[PDB]
């Protein structure tokens, strides 16, 4: 009742709160579920501007909805986050956020509150922690298991031959790791783009790949065996910090002054110089100093009459994959140059796109920082390659860091439904309904999957309690048929912690919606 | 033409702007009725930035309404007097002020004047204070235990109630690490070194309050080490770079052998002030400016990790947990200054962040909460019951008393004072029975949230309240009953109690004290 | 002061006009945050210092006055005329009358150390202009190039004695001058 | 009852301006409605007897052409789908040259025919794999298509040959003379080391007498004047400088400090006498032009014609660094007369007017160079930019030719007899994808019929006489022009071929931009700003 303090204000009282928030997840529900699992179907985008953006994600998909309803932009914000910490699950959030309200909603309008329901929502989630625990298979992650679960994620993403590829190029990369107790650090492994040939070219080059090249034209465009030389020290004129000035008398003062300004300059470069003399001038030894700062013509001459080649303006996080790479040790002075920082690579050269210039580092010993160049015909194809990649990658480093792994295509879903079902009479109290609610939930999960692939929701699902009677396996829905299909045996597998996280997360939501009576907006003027 | 005032100056005069003021306390008094009791139900709030806050707490929920009607003006802003000053009792005071004013009302009608009314209400107030205090217990606080009950009884009423068992003994730590001893005297409890921060995505019950601090940084160079086992962290203020000053200097150069000079005399002036720091032997450097490529360089050739630029806020917390000092001019870096007794540094990462800890520290003073949930309104909501819970404890670690909860204390001083009124005689004394059943509004709003019916509740509550000791016999919420607080065990701080109390019963002196109303002006 | 947190921080920089949206700093306080910056868009924010740095060494070349020169009527053409292209004078004709020119006198050195970038001449009113009717004692004739731009003559336009040491920027810079770092039109009161 | 709610759910949460197509027949149909209007603007330029079209731009800027990338770029396209189509095009054009107009085509055709299969009753994933499946079975049996692959790419009347089939599909009246100046000017740059680049070709367009004065000069050629006063050095040693043609100063703020009166006498002479210095020392290692990439100042100038130096100003970097290639000298930041190794050697140096265009020649007499320029004439710009896009399309011809010397038939003949392959290879298949493959063989139809629409005869009548003459086995016979009667010719004796390359990559583009707009089936507009 604050109409009567703020006249302009919105208000949406029990009844009413309840009815916007579950047709508003409703709404997002039937959005999203025509993407889930590989018959998914792709969207496109379209922005103000005009970029278009093909997309089968659940949170790209969900930031570029135009909408505007609080619920949706809630719902928006745990998927994102869930997208943040664990990497995939987010259509799957969602969806189950649709059929945790729209099942509640179900046994509220019939008479009854919420607060059963909910405490029915608490115990069967604990349960399914419980069952979700005792399913999963922890093995040793090796590169067949490694290889399974990427191609799950990319075939999720895009289509065989270019999920196929992209796997391989996934596990490659994200498995040149450190230490196995040390955690891995995905940062090394990064993403270029290239608008260049077909979709499946993108691939793994072991050194890495930098988006700029040598400024100067007289330097040689490809090395052999090179050295290389990272920094941090500015060739650059960095003039006098405190607001100095030259005063003189004479032409010749000038010219005296404009030498004696350049010498400082021109001694850190000839330190760089004997430097390179001392290391190894012969046998057509190659060179390379890349800079994270500038690098003033002149100096840039003054490298490359002695044969060098110089990058200026790169990335920081380049210097760290650089040394990751390459070997060497970072510098950000010249105080003591040492033939030990000077990392070693088999070939570095440059290649055109256009009027861009790419310099390629590859052939080291053993790299520990690699790239991924994607390539592209056009944008859209190399951003949903980049997202896809993403999703493989996170899904990776998951299942390498807790060695379990859950069966997919709904068939753990589906036996932790069975296990509620048959916990549901030791609830004591009216929240066993809830519970029964909880359960009909997670077959949203199977359901929809029976539903893009063109099969009916009830008989393909009535088929799968069927094949987990007495013969009790986890046994999940077949796309290309829909009998049920063993999932272990195929290889359809998920990350333990994506269904951790759902588990967790979309009961938390969903009961915090069902507990709101009162959707408020005043305080405005 | 011709006026006397202003021709936008409106006024009100009479009974009807009494009305009136009544009526917007009630009105207050009627958003947030059904937000009280451990069967509340939430409420969404639009922020006219975009934001979204789901929440519980009455605060929380009048913060975000604005009022043209003053009255109402004058209930927001008890609303927030009442959340900082104890944190706690919001809903409370806010429905025993409603309730107190449409009690007034009715003698406002009856051609009394307001003044008698004012007196009734504070002879009320200092009676239901004197027998608070009197049934009142006292809690060990030494005894863990009795602790986390309260914090329980604080937090069952929340979001966050079921991981109650969790995060009451969260709020405890914290509670219990920023205990601190001043210069002598003053012993301090203060949430300034009691930072909890959100990080979206993950278990809720993986939340933890550190043995020490976290902040969102990352380490200034790529070589410097992430994983130091017993750091010597020393604290910088100042700035590791080569700055112009103050005055204007305007240094000339005529000679071939200046310019470079003065570059190698601010690489020189760099690597003494770095040579500064090293000399003294430490293992990590936080500074709260920024660092020279060649700082960190000199730094780095002496195995030290510098994290630059830190919020001073974020610097204070860290000097408290580490036992370490601030200094600004390096060449006065003290042995004193610098901070041993961190008993890990590690540079984590979690989602795509880094995140630098400090954590193991032996005895700190300074605590960091990682609150780990599933969305930004979830944990904006439970750090919010968090602070709750925290500010319940210092309360009753700063006062060793206790009064029963669940409407039962409220009951009880009714009762205690109608019966005192009973022997009284004169005008005085219909109001003053009129708040003794103003403070009934809580035990009847449990009753009316639970889904009971109150009448015959209450009723009986009411009539078997009256004899043989039973204060301490109030209403479960849970289950709808009458129960003896001593086997629910549910008990208030009294701090909180008479603090409500006293805010709701000043609020209706101040809202009843008024009968004119002059609208529209320049603002002198 | 800055002992606020980072919720406060934002509520600040929310509630001061909108925000500062990572693109309308200059060398100083980009390069001291330096770290809240995302690292996504590091070309972006490299190009921007780098034509912000251009910028910056393009202003310091034009900035070569720094103080008011004072000329007699000799070279009053050359300076009046053939200041140069793209630059405008200010033309200061002043006495010795107490009150005006010297309170403009000692306005004018600060505005040129703060204003490096514009000429500044003062000239006495006996030798500039022959038999100036000094009457109007103030007399900022301001020069586009060779033709009229502005006219100050009267202590009423200024309006007296009341003159703070800014305000003269505003009024100066009312007829298309260098831009303000100030708002308010009459300089509050 | 006179008003019909918006849907609950999602079409009441939308926002204002936001357009949610979904379902087949609304997204999928109305996606290839538009693509195919994007192929039919531009199908009738298709072929040597494409009519040129005029657009108007955003600018009021007038383009004729009927070059097919040009025309899509300067015509604003707000559809989804023929912004696809558009960046698969350019894409085209970026990698090979040519094509652009056979990928609007072909990808108009695709998606007709996959409507058409969508109507009959197919699924969207059967015609995509079925089109996959084509695809990789076209890129299969390209290779033993081809004939008559390019041998010498050194010899004059080879090279012009093989370039003139690249060139009559724009200006099919002048055909041999554009091939044979584009043939001199490539061989000219062929640095014999295999790198060929296409940066080294420039155009001067200079207004005047018709095409047929057109020229290519082992050189290059500024629309500039000399500051100084000598001009036409006959042999002259050429030295190229990055520094503005005056004494240096610091980049630090410098102001001199004169404090006696002997000093004030002798900075000016002193100055002057240092210019002097500077100029004579350059000028004694015989150089006889200087060329700078700054200004000029008055004193530097006046002791340039005092020792007879002409001096040339550049003001870009691009000029500079190529008339450092052609000339092969090097840009040194100061003054210091340069050593031998880089002082440019040019054959001759003129100030020139041909068409009131004062100009500035840098002319080998050698053919010797790394750097070679077409002058071509013409009447008005528009006619001159025309003739420009296709000394452009035929370098790139003639880049696309260095490496993948194979060629195949043109005039249809190539898209027949593939289209006939394609269609023995789907009726030789079971499977209920093989409806696809049958719809390849008529997407190649579309490129034939095409040039038989632009050429005023029967296109059935052409397709029918050449599959009548293609089931014989003779693959190198396709579509005659100017016959005046549907007929067809061989194509290996016309010299009509197209590089293999080329078609591969642009039926490549083609499938791809097909495929990907036909996998999409929501659209989500979102408020045109
Ligand atoms: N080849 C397959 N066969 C059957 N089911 C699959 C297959 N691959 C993936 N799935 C299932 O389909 C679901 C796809 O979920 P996904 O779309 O990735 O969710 P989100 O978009 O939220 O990450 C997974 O739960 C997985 O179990
Ligand atoms: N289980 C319970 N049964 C009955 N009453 C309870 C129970 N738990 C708490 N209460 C009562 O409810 C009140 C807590 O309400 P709360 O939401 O904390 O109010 P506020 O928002 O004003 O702090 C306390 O006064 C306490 O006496
Ligand atoms: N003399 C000719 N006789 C018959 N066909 C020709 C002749 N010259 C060119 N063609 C054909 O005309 C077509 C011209 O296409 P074109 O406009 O170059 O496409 P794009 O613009 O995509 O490069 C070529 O496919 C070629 O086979
Ligand atoms: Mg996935
Ligand atoms: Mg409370
Ligand atoms: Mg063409």
């Amino acid at each position: 009742a604050v109409k009567t303090l703020n006249p302009k204000a919105e208000v949406a009282r029990a009844q009413a709160a309840l009815a916007v928030n579950i047709s508003a997840a409703r709404g997002l529900q039937d959005v999203l579920r025509t993407n889930l699992g590989p018959k998914g179907t792709m969207k496109m985008l379209v922005s103000g501007a005009g970029d278009i953006k093909l997309t089968k994600d659940g949170n790209v998909l969900l930031h570029e909805m135009q909408i505007q309803h609080p619920t949706a932009s809630l719902i928006a914000k745990v998927a994102t986050a869930q997208d943040d910490i664990t990497g995939d699950g987010t259509t799957s959030n969602v969806l189950i956020i649709g059929e945790l309200l729209k099942q509640a909603d179900l046994y509220i309008s019939e008479g009854l509150h919420p607060r059963i329901i909910t405490e029915g929502f608490e115990a069967a989630k604990e349960k399914a922690l419980q069952f979700l625990e005792e399913v999963k298979v922890s093995r040793e992650m090796d590169r067949e298991t490694l290889i399974d679960v990427a191609r799950t994620s990319l075939r999720t993403k895009v289509h065989a031959e270019l999920a196929d590829v992209l796997t391989e190029a996934v596990v490659d990369s994200i498995l040149a790791i450190k230490k196995q107790d040390e955690p891995i650090d995905l940062f090394m492994i990064e993403i270029m783009e290239m608008k260049h040939k077909s979709e499946t070219d993108t691939s793994l080059i072991r050194g890495l790949v930098l988006d700029h090249g040598a400024r100067h034209p007289d330097m040689k465009k490809r090395v052999e065996d090179a050295y290389i030389l990272t920094c941090n020290v500015s060739l650059e004129y960095e003039k006098t910090e405190v607001n100095s000035g030259f005063f003189y008398k004479s032409a010749e003062e000038r010219e005296k002054l404009v030498k004696a300004e350049r010498k400082f300059i021109e001694d850190r470069v000839k330190k760089i110089i004997e430097l390179k003399r001392k290391v190894c001038g012969d046998s057509d030894k190659g060179f390379v100093v890349i800079n994270q700062k500038g690098i003033d013509p002149f100096s840039l001459d003054a490298l490359s009459k002695e044969g060098i080649v110089a990058l200026r303006r790169a990335k920081r996080r380049n210097m760290e994959r650089l040394t990751l790479a390459c070997g060497g040790v970072a510098l950000n002075s010249f105080d003591d140059l040492s033939p030990d920082c000077l990392g070693h690579a088999g070939l570095v050269y440059e290649y055109t796109l256009g009027e861009e210039k790419f310099t390629f580092i590859e052939k080291c010993n053993n790299p520990r920082s690699v790239t991924l160049l994607i390539k592209g015909p056009n944008k859209h194809t190399l951003t949903q390659i980049k997202d896809a990649v993403r999703d493989g990658l996170r899904a990776v480093k998951n299942a390498i860091d807790d060695g379990c792994v859950v069966p997919g295509a709904g068939a753990v879903e589906v036996a932790m439904a069975e296990a509620l079902i048959k916990h549901k009479p030791s609830v004591k109290g009216r929240a066993q309904l809830g519970v029964q609610a909880f359960a009909d939930a997670l077959l949203i999960i199977p359901k929809v999957l029976a539903q893009n692939s063109g099969f009916d929701l009830q008989e393909t699902l009535v088929k799968i309690q069927a094949e987990h009677s007495e013969s009790g396996q986890l046994v999940g829905v077949d796309l290309n048929t829909g009998e049920p299909m063993v999932a272990a045996e195929v290889g359809v597998w998920d990350n333990y912690c994506v269904k951790k996280q759902l588990l967790h997360s979309c009961t938390v939501i969903a009961t915090n919606i069902l507990l709101v009576d009162e959707i408020m907006r005043a305080g405005m003027s | 033409p011709v006026l006397v005032l202003s021709q936008n100056t409106k006024r009100e005069s009479g009974r009807k702007v009494q009305s009136g003021n009544i009526n917007a306390a009630k009105t207050i008094a009627d958003i947030i009725r059904t937000c009280l009791g451990p069967k509340s139900m939430m409420k969404m709030l639009l922020d006219p930035m975009g934001g979204i806050v789901m929440t519980n707490d009455g605060n929380a929920i009048l913060r975000e309404i604005q009022v043209q009607h003053p009255a109402a003006k004058s209930m927001i802003e008890i609303s927030r007097t009442q959340d900082e000053e104890v944190g706690d009792g919001t809903t409370s005071v806010i429905i025993l002020a409603g309730e107190m004013l449409s009690v007034a009302e009715h003698f406002l009608e009856q051609q009394m004047h307001p003044t008698v009314v004012i007196s009734a209400y504070r002879k009320a107030l200092d009676d239901m204070i004197s027998t608070l205090k009197k049934i009142s217990i006292p809690v060990d606080i030494s005894d863990s235990d009795m602790m986390l009950n309260i914090i329980n009884s604080s937090i069952t009423t929340k979001a966050i109630s079921r991981w109650s068992s969790l995060a009451c003994n969260i709020a405890l730590d914290a509670v219990k690490m920023v205990q601190f001893e001043e210069n002598g005297r003053k012993e301090i409890d203060i949430k300034k070194y009691a930072r909890v921060e959100k990080i979206p995505g993950g278990i809720i019950e993986d939340s933890c309050v550190l043995r020490g601090v976290m902040i969102n940084k990352d380490v200034t160079h790529p070589r410097m080490r992430r994983y130091i086992k017993n750091p010597r962290i020393v604290l910088l203020d100042s700035s590791l770079e080569y700055k112009k000053g103050e005055s204007q200097t305007d240094i000339e150069i005529t000679r071939e052998e200046d310019f470079t000079r003065i570059l190698q005399m601010e690489e020189e002036y760099i690597q003494q002030l770095c040579e500064d720091i090293i000399q003294l032997k430490p293992d990590v450097v936080i500074t709260e400016k920024g660092i020279s490529d060649l700082a960190q360089h000199y730094l780095m050739r002496a195995n030290i990790t510098a994290i630059r630029r830190v919020r001073k806020t974020d610097n204070n917390r860290i000097a408290r947990a580490c036992g370490a000092r601030i200094v600004s001019r390096p060449e006065e870096l003290r042995e004193d200054d610098v901070g041993t007794g961190a008993g890990l540094l590690e540079i984590k990462k979690i989602g795509d962040e880094y995140f630098t800890f400090i954590t193991d520290c032996k005895d700190p003073k300074a605590c960091t909460i990682l609150l780990r949930g599933a969305s930004k309104e979830i944990l904006s909501e439970v750090e919010r019951n968090l602070q709750d819970a925290m500010q319940v404890c210092r309360n009753v670690l700063l006062d060793p008393q206790l009064v029963p909860g669940g409407g039962a204390s409220e009951m009880a001083v009714a009762h205690a004072l109608t019966e005192k009124s009973k022997a009284m005689t004169g005008v005085e004394q219909w109001p003053y029975r009129a708040v003794a059943q103003a403070l009934e509004v809580i035990p009847r709003t449990l009753i009316q949230n639970c889904g009971a019916s109150t009448i015959r509740l209450l009723t009986s509550l009411r009539a078997k309240h009256t004899q043989e000791n039973c204060e301490t016999w109030g209403v479960n919420g849970e289950t709808g009953t009458l129960v003896d607080m001593k086997e629910l065990g549910i008990w208030e701080p009294l701090a909180v109690k008479l603090q409500t109390y006293k805010t709701a019963v000043e609020t209706a002196v101040l809202l009843l004290r008024i009968d004119d109303i002059v609208s529209g002006h320049k603002k002198k | 002061k800055e002992l606020e947190e980072e919720a406060e921080e934002e509520q600040r920089i929310l509630q001061q006009s909108v925000v500062k949206t990572y693109e309308d700093m200059t060398l100083e306080e980009l390069e001291d945050h330096e770290d809240e910056f995302n690292e996504e868009d590091e070309r972006a924010i490299e190009m921007y210092r780098r034509r912000r740095l251009a910028e910056w060494k393009a202003t310091k070349l034009k900035n070569k006055f720094g103080e008011v020169l004072e000329i007699s009527g000799k070279d009053y053409v050359q300076e009046v005329t053939k200041a140069g292209e793209g630059l405008w004078v200010i033309l200061h004709l002043y006495k010795q009358g107490i009150p005006l020119c010297a309170l403009i006198n000692q306005h004018l050195s600060g505005l040129a150390r703060k204003f490096p970038d514009v000429k500044f001449i003062k000239a006495i009113s006996t030798t500039c202009i022959p038999n100036y009717p000094d009457r109007n004692l103030p007399t900022i004739f301001v020069y586009l190039e060779g033709d009229i731009k502005a006219q100050f003559i009267g202590p009423l336009v200024f309006g007296g004695m009341n003159l703070t040491r800014d305000e003269l920027e505003w009024k100066l810079s009312e007829s298309g001058a260098i831009m303000t770092d100030l708002e308010e039109n009459p300089k509050k009161p | 009852a006179l008003h019909v709610p918006k849907a609950p759910g999602f079409a009441q949460m939308l926002k204002e301006g936001a357009k949610h197509f979904s379902g087949l027949e609304e997204a999928v149909y109305r996606n290839i409605q538009a693509c195919k209007e994007l192929a039919q603007t531009t199908r009738t330029a298709y072929g040597p007897n494409g009519m040129n079209k005029m657009v108007i731009n955003h600018l009021e800027k007038l383009f004729v052409t009927n070059d097919a990338a040009t025309i899509l770029r300067e015509l604003e396209v707000q559809h989804p789908a023929a912004k696809m189509i558009v960046m698969a095009s350019h894409m085209q054009e970026q990698e090979v040259g040519d094509g652009t107009n056979f990928v609007l085509v072909f990808a108009g055709a695709l998606l007709e025919l996959a409507e058409e299969l969508l109507r009959i009753g197919l699924s969207v994933s059967e015609v995509i794999e079925g089109y996959e499946i084509a695809c990789r079975k076209a890129h299969e049996i390209l290779p033993n298509l081809v004939c008559c692959s390019a041998k010498n790419l050194r010899d004059i009347d080879e090279v012009s040959s093989l370039l003139r089939t690249s060139i009559m599909s724009k200006q099919y009246g002048n055909e041999v003379f554009l091939a044979k100046l584009i043939a001199q000017a490539c061989v000219s740059i062929f640095p014999d080391s295999g790198h060929f680049n296409v940066d080294n070709i420039r155009v001067c367009k200079i207004l005047g007498s018709g095409i047929s004065s057109s020229s290519v000069l082992h050189g290059m050629v500024f629309k500039k004047e000399t500051e100084g006063d000598v001009t036409s050095v006959k042999d002259a040693k050429i030295a190229v400088y990055s520094c503005p043609f005056d004494g240096m100063i610091t980049e630090t703020k410098g102001t001199v400090l004169i404090k006696t009166a002997e000093e004030l006498m002798n900075f000016s002479k002193g100055e002057e006498n240092l210019m002097d210095a500077q100029v004579k020392a350059i000028a004694d290692t015989g150089a006889n032009v200087v060329v700078t990439g700054g200004k000029v100042a008055d004193m530097a100038l006046h002791y340039a014609n005092k020792y007879n130096i002409m001096l040339v100003r550049l003001n870009s970097k691009w000029d500079l660094r190529r008339l450092c290639k052609t000339v092969g000298a090097t840009a040194l930041p100061r003054l210091t007369p340069p050593v031998l190794e880089e002082m440019g050697h040019c054959d001759s140096v003129y100030l020139s007017e041909v068409g009131d265009t004062q100009v500035v020649v840098f002319k080998h007499e050698k053919e010797d160079g790394a750097i070679s320029t077409i002058v071509l004439r013409g009447s008005t710009d528009n006619l001159m930019d025309d003739i420009e896009r296709a000394v452009d399309d035929g370098v790139n011809t003639f880049k696309v030719l260095t490496r993948d010397k194979r060629l195949v038939p043109g005039g249809g003949a190539t898209e027949i007899e593939l289209a006939k392959q394609i269609t023995s290879y789907g009726e030789t298949c079971p499977g209920l994808e093989q409806y696809a493959i049958k719809k390849f063989a008529e997407a190649f139809e579309a490129i034939p019929r095409a040039l038989a629409e632009n050429s005023g005869v029967k296109a059935n009548e052409v397709i029918s006489k050449l599959y009548a003459v293609h089931q014989e086995g003779n693959k190198n016979v396709g579509l005659d022009i100017e016959a005046e009667v549907p007929a067809v010719k061989d194509m290996l004796e016309a010299g009509i071929l197209d590089t293999y390359l080329g078609k591969y990559w642009a039926i490549k583009l083609a499938t791809n931009a097909a495929v990907t707009v036909l996998r999409v089936d929501q659209i989500i507009m979102a408020k045109p700003a």
